[PDB]
């Protein structure tokens, strides 16, 4: 009653008056002001100085109730913008924040747990900085028990999305050692069996896995690949997403570590994943398979055993036109990896149609990696001197009256690799 | 040619949350 819309500068009177107890008070009311269902008054706040006093008042170890309402504060304010959350960290809230870790009150601590998560969240700077204050070791001390379902559902979730926000952003990425640090923990954390954990985990290896070489190693070392493999199957599409964002991640890598996606049997789930109702895990998904398209022969030959050709062919079909475009990628990785057995295959399996539809495309891009394919296959045709049967095929279906079309296109690769085939293969 | 990079949005997780 007494909390409830209260004017800022009622706030003020009595944040600045001598009684704790009016702190409080005026404190609470901030907080309810900053949680109301939209357009919180952030910047006003922030203008009448009262950033200072709520970090003032996580140090209040004697009140808890006002480390707790001065932390809801500013977690509110921390999820603003870069500014907003600019103005938290500038009033030296980091510090008091790691401290409330430690706290005996779960709430409290689990507030500053949240406040964190903002303050990272915001880009790679004020992550580093949280990092640098030593929140690391407090958070994952948090999280060191025998069994993480004793932990409250709320509590926990907010831990791993925290730590995921640590994990996250990539100029630069998260220090190596940090990083180290976390991952056990976060290995720990994929286990569990709430959904929202899941997600928020698989979102971290997601971001950890997002970038070169060494980085994917430091995860796919820690052996979660199975594991990834396993909740890329989950019906829960949020968690589906980042696990298959993770594995996709995974297999930019070397042809090794796209090796040990493959023995975790992640193959077995795509006939399911390309023909998926959500249009953006079909998309994911062909990208993932163009990639593993890119790898050895012998890891071609696992996406035709798995019979991942057809539904190959059947997205270059039909599908959303970005989702068609990775199509076309994990068509002309094929075949320029694959063995000339396996391009006729390819072909066998009707990816010639589909393939031509899409020279139609208003797409400088796609058009290119089309022709790039076209020319792949016209290259195995030769090495078997069936170079003629193919422009037939192309021929029969509209092929090479889109090619001459695109003879006279604008784009300078374009035109030459159209013209190039018109005469190198046909007339 | 091979590996292309995971580019472009997604979009992922809400980078930050607000306490209602």
């Amino acid at each position: 009653q007494g909390t409830v819309n209260w004017s800022v500068e009622d706030i003020v009177k009595g944040i600045n008056s001598n009684n704790l107890e009016s702190q409080l008070q005026a404190t609470q009311a901030a907080r309810k002001l900053l949680s109301r269902e939209k357009q919180p008054p952030i910047d006003n706040i922030i203008r009448a100085g009262l950033i200072p006093k709520f970090v003032s008042f996580l140090g209040k170890t004697d009140c808890s109730p006002i480390q707790f309402e001065s932390a809801w504060a500013l977690t509110n304010i921390a999820s603003g913008t870069s500014e907003q959350t600019k103005a938290v960290v500038d009033g030296g809230a980091i510090p008091a924040f790691i401290s409330l870790l430690a706290s005996p009150h779960a709430h409290i601590s689990e507030q500053a747990v949240w406040a964190l998560g903002n303050i990272a969240g915001d880009g790679s700077a004020f992550r580093d900085l949280v990092i640098k204050h030593g929140a690391i070791d407090p958070l994952l001390a948090l999280l060191a028990v025998p069994d993480l379902s004793t932990l409250a559902c709320g509590y926990l979730r907010n831990l791993t999305w925290t730590l995921s926000n640590l994990c996250r952003n990539k100029n630069p990425a998260p220090p190596l050692d940090a990083v180290e640090q976390i991952l056990p923990t976060l290995v720990r954390l994929l286990h569990h069996n709430d959904p929202e954990v899941l997600a928020d985990s698989c979102w971290a290896i997601s971001y950890l896995t997002d970038g070169p070489n060494e980085r994917i190693e430091m995860v796919v070392k820690k052996g979660v690949v199975p594991q990834l493999v396993k909740l890329l199957g989950a019906t829960e599409l949020p968690i589906v997403t980042p696990a298959l964002r993770a594995i996709g991640n995974i297999v930019t890598g070397t042809d090794e570590q796209t090796q040990k996606v493959i023995d975790a049997g992640a193959l077995a789930v795509f006939p399911s994943l390309l023909t998926n109702p959500k249009t953006n895990i079909q998309k994911e998904a062909t990208w993932t398979m163009s990639n593993i398209t890119a790898g050895r022969q012998d890891q071609i030959q696992q996406v035709v055993n798995h019979g991942l050709v057809p539904f190959l062919v059947g997205v270059l079909s039909k599908a959303d036109f970005k989702t068609q475009k990775e199509a076309a990628w994990a068509i002309t990785n094929y075949t320029s990896g694959g063995t000339v057995e396996q391009i006729v295959y390819l072909v066998h399996c009707g990816i010639i149609e589909p393939l031509m539809n899409l020279l139609s495309a208003k797409d400088t891009k796609i058009i290119q990696v089309i022709l790039d394919a076209i020319s792949n296959i016209f290259q195995a045709a030769e090495k078997l001197g069936e170079t003629e049967k193919l422009s037939i095929m192309i021929e029969e279906c509209g092929g090479l009256d889109k090619i001459e079309a695109l003879q006279r296109h604008e784009n300078e690769s374009v035109y030459k690799a159209s013209l190039n085939l018109i005469e190198k293969y046909f007339s | 040619c091979g590996k292309r990079s995971a580019e472009g949005s997604n979009p992922p997780k809400p980078l930050k949350k607000l306490r209602g």
